[PDB]
């Protein structure tokens, strides 16, 4: 391979032999594309004139009153589609075409990556089929209609637990026989190389804009940038440009579900064991027997049973810290942002917000400049948060 | 060594090898043992056994169902090694290969997994989701424990892959009949030139005519799984017809192997 | 009054005498605010850093293939809140505070103006009560939860037909006795002066951005700018900056419902009679007896039974043209935009799109540069368009 | 002129005027006529009649309901003018004022509406949603047809408004007891100085003591609507008790007027 497929001891390409040529061709396309000015221009243009970049950096006015915490929100909820997922699917779609691929395969848990793939597919003229855990399809009708409405074929999976992980498997199975004309548009910064690298590169404009925006508004880098971590795309998208700025803390928040001690959570990075699955070596939710488990969380979009290799690695070397936020904490941060800032956040992003609120409330006299990555809007969560 | 002998007798007697594959514990531990004894009794030259995994990304519906059926039976990896020891105890010479998924062998420690294989009397291990480029630790542990590290040779294999699988593999080389995944509803030259272990063709083999074709093509035999597992599936409510039907298919397949 | 309350023969202040001092104080505040640099800065800042301005101007790629029509979409669907309504409520909220008002009153049909008022209220620290036709409340639970979620009191009205018009009445009744501390945040460019003028001024950045954006992208002004017209805020917001550019056609699209000849429509400007209601002299849906009627449309947000005075006036002098689009035409334009551009438009904005599609399809060899105002996203219409 | 005489007799006999308001057609045309005859019989000095409008933005629930009740009866503006002619025919001297909403008078043409009022024998017209600044066309049509253009004087009235309403109005000046809208559940000096038509106080008047207060304050009388309409509302199922109760309230109110 042209690039290193491992982050320390995490990463690799643990896929059936048949799929290696496909991965190698994908990495080649990516490397050349990255050096192709016509490609960058095309990508940038789509991000700006079609997606809505750059997104705003909103300073919270009421949320932090009475403390010395200055909170800013990176508004990815203002991205066409309603979430950060749009950034990278646009780039992967262009890559597909660069490779001459005509179809698009995608997996989706909550439906957000599905919708994002369908919209980029419709726009760029690619046939698109989405795999969704038969269970999820039924709990996410809205996103489903959206996907179909946009002309995508949504295929529900009943194999296994019929959830995200089982959808990820069907995508690889399908791709195993179709890598020929189809391209697998992975939804997060996980899976086999070069996806963790490609997805991060196609989501890195988040941190780059944030850095430029805060330097502009505050004249200094934040003390910490916080982001929820389902699979890691939004988090690494935000972190990337700040990694060399050692003074800047990087905090990833995994879903704590009903609570770690409860067992019902989705925090494998900090409470899972390294394993090999979905084409990568990384921490995950698995039985003592080595069977893969599901991540649990009030928010459907943070249920990837594993985490991205670069996050497991950034943690091990101590560059980034990872914490967890419980269902209730996320729910409280959801209500608090609505009532005091007039912004309905995705239940996913609420986890990141909740932690920032904790850092502030716990040490209210502590002077800190925090930036939370509002990965998405919560229109999708209106009903659930309603009950 | 067990594979070596099998191929010695086979080729020597100008015969092709027929290798059935089934999931351990499907549909139940006891029925599984009976099923395997029937496979062997019916003419199986070797066995390809799969241990129930939660996310078999290389398997089609037929096998996926087998695993689910297995899990439904409460079968675990530990219980699979028990059946393995018991099987080896009844059949000392038949070669036994394991079809594994990376995490199941990586769990308890790679070396430890192969040590257990060696202890139980297993001959080979093919890890579905571990390509030659990520196999170092896996073949080394295998070699260290006298286990044959099985590698897959796909249709899109270039010369480089060919030389690696010929040089790293042992026992036999798994020749992928096509792309996609396991499903009954669906190079030999260079391999020989490079001294690769006898090739066994797999994926989609269900016709006794396919076996003659395989051996005719230059393969030393053929592996058939979905075809066999389907018989189990259909006769799930009649254990007796299951074995009877199983017996007949293998004999036909084996028959077509010489 | 400091400004002319009439547009030709349309406009005026037809409200109970008790409310005139309130209107006069509002006009005074507005006039000074418009000359107050600290006010402009504050408004601009909110639009940019909180709302997401400037919105993108997207050139449709597939929709117009095979014709000589170049279609661009002004992306107000990318505005925080999901619609153009956010622009003006921010300004009215600042005005309220400028006047020292502490509460906010608002009326809403589909709920969009309600949500926008609630969010600006929550952000700026104003108590907010919304009047909604008891009928609408029941058909717009989503927007309702959103409103409450944001801390607003949503009051359903059962008087009359329990629809928009009946909500508008309760707002005036309430304001009649509370103009003291409460401010009436009217949702469209209609009602008594200075609302038609205030709302247009607070929505005019739409046309100003469009003009600058198209000049940039195409080097010339469009041939026509199209916009749906419920009450007129989004339409006039888009038109304003182009009025003196006589070469630019201004086209307003009223909902044609089941069809004009059917009687079940919402196109009073072109098929209604001038009357006096809601504090203004303008065309409306009324019986031959002079009783006020409801506007009908597949899209709930285009049901204001009248139209803004400046539109009735721009029509009479021939500066702007108004047409109607039927339910089915709007529905077809909705599906077409989803499938070919990967953008889910509000059913309201679909009416504007549908007409642009008509201009193109009818004379495919005609070279035209069209700009449609995508007033909002259609996430809200997903279910309805589903059935 | 009819108002002039009423105020001549009234003040002359040191008496305050009591003016009930009700909606025409509520709860039905026939019952309405009876209700009005009872109001007059019970001591009403003048009548304030409202014609059912679809969007009464100046009215509270009580009246809103009256209009709905009226509409439910199929009552229309045309039918209201019929009742008006019939009423004037039975009571030649009682002053009759109309409480209208702008669109109802603007519909058929402003002048035409006042011509019809004149023809029917109506004395005054107060257009709820037409402030002094938008009244030009309305008072001119009124004057041209000998109809008294009634204007409202609110609590927040400055000197400028005071001079306009005193100079434009005729018949009487409507003195708003408070802000808000019509609801039973809730300047006279300068007016006199400016020669404004006798003031009648309205909004929230339901206590016979309020009438004495009004006349005591310097008002020539008081208008009461919601209080009266409520009696209609409650006894909606007993026409007889409706009139009996109606009669008693007015007599008490009228009584408290001298
Ligand atoms: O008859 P069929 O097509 O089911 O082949 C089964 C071959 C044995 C087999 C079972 N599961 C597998 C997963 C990966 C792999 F490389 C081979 C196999
Ligand atoms: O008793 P109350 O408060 O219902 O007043 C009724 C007074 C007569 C009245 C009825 N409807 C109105 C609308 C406007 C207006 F200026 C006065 C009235
Ligand atoms: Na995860
Ligand atoms: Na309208």
């Amino acid at each position: 391979t042209l690039l290193n497929p491992y982050f320390g001891e995490f990463g690799g390409m643990y896929v059936p032999q048949i799929l290696m040529p496909a991965l190698n061709q994908l990495e080649e396309a990516f490397v050349r594309a990255q050096k192709d000015p016509e490609f960058q221009a095309q990508f940038a243009d789509l991000l700006k004139n079609y997606a809505g970049r750059p997104t705003a950096l909103t300073k919270c006015q009421n949320i932090t009153a009475g403390t010395r915490t200055t909170l800013y929100l990176k508004r990815e909820d203002l991205l066409h589609g309603g979430a950060h997922k749009t950034n990278q699917v646009l780039g992967q779609a262009l890559l597909a075409k660069r490779m001459g691929k005509s179809e698009i395969i995608a997996e989706t848990g909550a439906g957000q990556h599905g919708v994002a793939s369908a919209l980029a597919s419709a726009l760029l003229g690619l046939k698109c089929r989405i795999y969704m855990g038969a269970k999820d399809v039924e709990r996410q009708s809205p996103n489903v209609f959206r996907m179909r409405l946009m002309g995508a074929e949504v295929i529900p999976v009943h194999s296994g637990s019929a959830t995200l992980k089982d959808a990820c498997n069907e995508a690889l199975r399908d791709w195993s026989g179709s890598y020929e004309t189809a391209h697998y548009m992975l939804g997060t910064a996980a899976g086999p190389h070069p996806y963790p690298t490609i997805v991060r590169e196609f989501q890195r404009m988040i941190g780059e804009e944030t850095k430029a925006q805060i330097l502009d508004k505050e004249g200094r880098l934040p003390d910490a940038v916080i982001a929820c971590v389902g699979g890691g795309s939004n988090a690494i998208g935000m972190f990337a440009d700040f990694i060399n700025d050692t003074s800047v803390g990087l905090i990833g928040v995994e879903p704590g579900g009903h609570g770690i001690e409860t067992g019902e959570h989705g925090a494998p990075l900090k409470h899972g064991r390294v394993g090999i699955y979905f084409g990568m070596k990384a921490p995950m939710m698995q039985t003592a027997d080595g069977q893969i488990e599901e991540s649990y969380s009030i928010s459907a979009g943070l249920d990837f049973p594993s985490v991205g290799p670069q996050h497991a690695y950034l943690n091990s070397i101590g560059r980034a810290d990872y914490v967890s936020i419980t269902d209730d904490e996320a729910l409280e941060a959801f209500k608090t942002l609505c009532r005091h800032e007039g912004i309905i956040p995705a239940l996913e992003s609420s986890h990141a917000l909740a932690h920032a609120l904790k850092m502030m409330r716990e040490q209210p006299e502590k002077e800190q400049l925090l930036v939370v990555n509002l990965s998405g809007r919560g229109d999708k969560d209106i009903f659930t948060v309603h009950d | 060594e067990r594979y070596e002998n099998l191929f010695a007798q086979l080729n020597d007697r100008r015969e092709g090898a027929f290798v059935p594959f089934v999931t351990l514990g499907d549909p139940g531990i006891e029925q599984s043992l009976k099923i395997i004894d029937t496979l062997i009794d019916a003419g199986a030259d070797a066995l390809e056994l799969g241990v129930p995994f939660s996310d078999p990304l290389a398997d089609g519906p037929t096998i996926q169902n087998a695993n689910l059926r297995a899990f439904a039976a409460g079968v675990t990896p530990a219980q699979c090694f028990e059946m393995l020891a018991l099987i080896r105890e009844k059949h000392p010479t038949i070669p036994i290969g394991l079809l594994m998924y990376a995490n199941l062998v990586f769990n308890n420690g790679i070396d430890a997994f192969y040590a257990r294989c060696e202890q139980v009397g297993v001959d080979s291990v093919l890890v579905a989701d571990v390509p030659v480029e990520e196999s170092a630790p896996f073949r080394q542990a295998a070699l260290r424990h006298n286990i044959a590290p099985i590698f897959i040779c796909p249709p899109n294999a270039d010369d480089d892959l060919l030389r690696q699988v010929a040089s790293y593999g042992r026992g036999y080389t798994y020749l992928l009949s096509r792309s996609g995944v396991t499903g009954a509803e669906n190079l030999i030259e260079k391999l020989k030139e490079y001294h690769a272990a006898p090739a066994l063709q797999g994926f989609g083999i269900s016709s006794p005519e396919q076996v003659s074709a395989a051996v005719r093509a230059g393969a030393a035999g053929a592996i058939s799984g979905s075809a066999i597992v389907k018989i189990i599936e259909k006769n799930l409510a009649s254990p007796k017809q299951m074995l009877a039907e199983l017996r007949s298919f293998v004999s036909a397949m084996k028959a077509a192997s010489r």
